[PDB]
């Protein structure tokens, strides 16, 4: 008998993206922005979004060719082969969407509280537990429940954050936008460009999901582009309306919740509980996409050497100590560091996941195409954004330096110490068809 | 566990026919949330590996003949052969997917019934590295006949004997719904050839009169 | 195409073990079930237990727990099972059989592809090939062959290496003396023989036997 996995159509996939994009930056990351780039926001968007671009010219290219559910692994077992570089890169990658877990749950606190409450290091950790642990027990009830609303919740946020646009065109302060030009203020707005990378993280949620998206080989490469696109659009729109209605002091101030303050000036208390509402439905959805089709993914994958043909992916479909685990240490990431912390670690480990996945297209260039000059310029541009953020957090939070440090390594690490127990190899069972399919 | 029980326990049909086999389960096949009964239906020919013919009690199998059809939800289903062919004569076997351990039905046996036929009767004197090597065997086949009871009569030199005679029958044949006999009578060389006339009497429902094949050693 | 290679016989001796084989091609072993399935002579089908070739999770018939172990080779794609202290009771036809998984859902599969099967014999010594002996004599000729005195079952007799089926009686086998015998009998035109050629070939798995035998009057 012939088995048949439900497919995701090119807005389903570009909508999946778009909604962990938004609850990852506009309601997460904002007061980080605030703090490092200020009134030099929207550039940082701009700047970061051409990152993102350099680095999708080796997704596209690659994910046009080679269609898989390992998404970038199987780019870099395709180039480099079956090693503890490639293994390491796997868990690297299940590590990206644990970090990231954290990073919602603080986003998720910081428009609750400010909704119904004081702000503390247990009332913190309180409030990120609880929503962590709901989306433990989801899977057992309700994560394709949520997930069959995720398309919706897109929908509904794009219009909250398109209102907040057009709206806040009117009441505007020009004299606030007007872009800074002082040197620790360029410096500042370039620094939070490299933290500010994660900001166009879209690339996981498609690249695991590329078997389960209809036409892969157009539709994944078409889906990342498209999605980069209306967030860098939304994240420029959303700033300068931000900082051209609120002063941005007030902003690093009321940074948890930047923008359901930034509302009332222009759209009342009407205005500050919609975009409070939509936040946390926002960040809701971008958390069921990221454990139930994300993290579920990357584990089984880190764990097994290869993926399972068949398997629903709005639950955590094998390997259920694995949901467990990926919570758990989603909460010993968000127990430690602060917004910014979680925040530059998130990137950090992006960024090296990406310049693995552009030296792969420069080692099979040949086979997928593509010029040199941009691959080797895209290489160089990543590799001096990521030193950037190691450079800042050496000087700013060296505790959250050796905490990016220690990751790689422990990560590296335990590569070595499974590889050893299990023996796991890696195949191009990944990308090979399946023969009987 | 989860009993499967199957009726009727065989049943005998002529080419074109209906049947409807019923296979019973002591506990709901039916998952509550996915409206699914989990029963597979299955047919094994004789010295053969089961074969998979529908599955989520309805769903014929691919390259499945549209002459089965599954039916029937909770407990009771059915498997429908709106025309039995030559080739569907097996055992059909139900079995539920539902729970572990999983559990198969005892099954039901489909014979084929057609018009009466003669056996075409052939002997074989015993082979020459056969009594060079020290017994000696003398064959008789019996080949499509209808029904299965037949009856082989060994003559030395004209007189009865069953000492040495094995009888075995084939499986009903898949394409004529015919049967088959092999009848051999095992003996030593020293008194294989202390005899001439080796005969050999086939009888059958079709005639009264025994169908005779024989050889004689001086030849 | 898909397929699952399976021995055709296996003797082993009372208090024995075998540990039976099934080789997997055509698809990705890891990502279905392999079940296993047992059968003994004039009897059903008896679910023995499950493997997920991944992680080699297993799930067994209470009835065969301690009596079969399941393990996978994942590079070989390759199933096995273990059976141990062997009986006169574990002498029977060993089914290894697919199953769809589709994991994270409530779906359960039958089985959708079968080995062959091995016929485990559990008896004390005494392997030994078949003797083969041809049966030769209006419009149609008879020919037989005869496959005497081998241990344990079973053989398999074709005719004109496969292109001569048409026409073809396979008796079952008859013990006799700790020992087989069964027939095989074949049926062509009298302007097809002596000239054409026809033989049947005889195979015993068990002693990796095969015999070819020309039928000339």
């Amino acid at each position: 008998m012939e088995l048949k996995n439900k497919k995701l159509s090119l807005w389903e996939a570009v909508s999946m993206a778009v909604g962990v994009m938004i609850g990852a930056s506009i309601f997460s990351i904002f007061g980080v922005g605030a703090k490092i780039a200020g009134r030099n926001l929207p550039e940082t968007f701009i700047l970061s979004g051409i990152y993102a671009l350099l680095v999708a010219y080796s997704y596209t290219k690659l994910g046009a060719k080679i269609v898989s559910n390992a998404g970038p692994i199987a780019f870099i077992h395709k180039a480099i082969g079956d090693n503890i570089i490639t293994g390491a890169l796997s868990i690297l990658l299940w590590m990206s969407y644990v970090i990231s877990i954290a990073l919602f749950a603080k986003g998720f606190a910081g428009y609750f509280l400010p909704l119904i409450a004081p702000i503390n290091t247990f009332n913190i950790a309180i409030t990120e537990i609880g929503i962590v642990a709901f989306f433990t027990a989801l899977n057992f009830f309700g994560s394709k429940a949520v997930g069959r609303a995720e398309f919706f919740i897109v929908l509904v946020k794009l219009l909250i954050l398109g209102l907040f646009i057009f709206a806040g065109l009117i009441t505007i302060h020009p004299s606030y936008v007007i872009p800074d030009l002082a040197p620790s203020a360029v410096s500042g707005m370039i620094f939070a460009s490299a933290i500010f990378f994660l900001s166009y993280m879209g690339f996981g949620v498609i690249t695991n999901a590329s078997e389960h998206i209809e036409n892969p080989k157009k539709n994944v490469p078409r889906a990342i582009f498209i999605s980069i696109l209306i967030v860098m659009f939304v994240y420029v729109g959303v700033a300068i309306s931000a900082i051209g209605n609120l002063p941005i002091d007030e902003l690093i101030k009321a940074s948890e919740n930047a923008l359901a303050v930034a509302a009332k000036p222009f759209l009342g208390n009407l205005g500050f509980l919609l975009i409070s509402i939509g936040a946390l439905f926002s960040i809701s959805s971008a958390m069921n996409a990221t454990i139930y089709g994300g993290a579920n993914v990357a584990y089984s994958l880190a764990k097994d050497g290869e993926l399972p043909e068949f398997f629903e992916r709005k639950v955590w479909f094998k390997s259920t100590e694995g949901l467990y685990i990926t919570s758990a240490l989603g909460v010993l990431f968000a127990l430690l560091f602060n917004m910014e912390g979680v925040a530059s670690i998130t990137s950090a480990v992006f960024m090296v996941i990406y310049l693995f996945v552009i030296l792969s297209h420069y080692i099979l260039i040949d086979e997928v195409g593509g010029r040199k000059e941009i691959v080797i310029f895209s290489f160089i541009v990543v590799l001096g954004v990521f030193l950037l953020l190691l450079y800042y957090q050496w000087i700013t939070n060296r505790f959250v330096f050796y905490g990016i440090i220690a990751t790689f390594i422990g990560v590296l690490i335990f590569e070595i110490i499974y590889r050893k127990v299990t023996k796991r190899t890696f195949s191009n069972n990944m990308y090979v068809k399946s023969l009987e399919s | 566990d989860i009993v499967m029980t199957q009726s009727p326990s065989s049943l005998a049909m002529s080419v074109g026919q209906k049947v409807t086999l019923s296979c019973k389960s002591s506990q709901s096949l039916l998952n509550t949330s996915n409206q699914k009964n989990y029963l597979a239906w299955y047919q094994q020919k004789p010295g053969q590996s089961p074969k998979l013919l529908v599955y989520f009690a309805s769903t014929r199998e691919s390259g499945v003949p549209d002459r089965f059809i599954g039916s029937g939800s909770g407990t009771d289903f059915t498997l429908t052969i709106s025309s039995v062919q030559a080739e569907d004569l097996s055992d059909f076997f139900c079995q539920q997917h539902y729970s572990t351990p999983y559990t198969f039905g005892g099954g039901t046996k489909l014979e084929i019934k057609r018009a009466d036929a003669a056996p075409t009767v052939s002997i074989f004197p015993p082979s020459s590295e056969q009594l060079t090597s020290g017994g000696a065997s003398v064959v008789c086949f019996l080949n499509n006949f209808y029904p299965k009871d037949i009856n082989v009569k060994w003559k030395i030199d004209g007189s009865e004997r069953q000492n040495g005679v094995l009888n075995s029958w084939t499986d009903q044949d898949s394409k004529d719904s015919t049967y088959s006999m092999s009848s051999t009578l095992t003996l030593t060389k020293d008194e294989y050839e202390r005899h001439n006339s080796y005969t050999c009497e086939a009888t059958h429902k079709t005639s009264t009169s025994p169908i005779v094949k024989s050889f004689n050693r001086n030849e | 195409q898909v397929q699952l290679l399976q021995p055709g016989a296996e003797l082993v001796k009372p208090g024995a073990s075998v540990k039976l084989s099934c080789k997997a091609s055509g698809y990705t072993f890891t990502s279905y079930w392999m079940y296993w399935v047992k059968q003994r002579p004039g009897q059903g089908l008896e679910w023995i237990g499950e493997i997920d070739p991944s992680d080699s999770y297993t799930n067994y018939n209470q009835n065969f727990k301690g009596k079969a172990t399941l393990t996978v080779d994942k590079s070989s794609s390759t199933a096995f099972m273990q059976l141990s202290s062997l009986t006169s009771q574990d002498s029977a036809v060993y089914f290894c059989a697919r199953s769809p998984h589709y994991y994270g859902t409530t779906y359960n599969y039958p089985m959708d592809y079968w080995g062959q099967g091995t016929s485990v014999t559990v008896s004390s010594a005494k392997t030994t090939p078949p003797s083969v002996y041809p049966l030769a004599p209006g419009s149609s000729v008879t020919l037989g062959c005869l496959v005497k005195g081998y241990f344990p079952e079973s053989v398999t007799v074709t005719w004109n290496s496969g292109s001569l089926s048409s026409s073809v009686h396979t008796f079952p086998a008859l013990l006799q003396s700790g020992l087989y015998t069964m027939s095989s009998s074949v049926t062509v035109p009298s302007s097809t023989w002596p000239s054409q050629t026809v033989t049947c070939s005889v195979a015993h798995p068990a002693s990796s036997t095969t015999v070819d035998k020309k039928l000339e009057p």
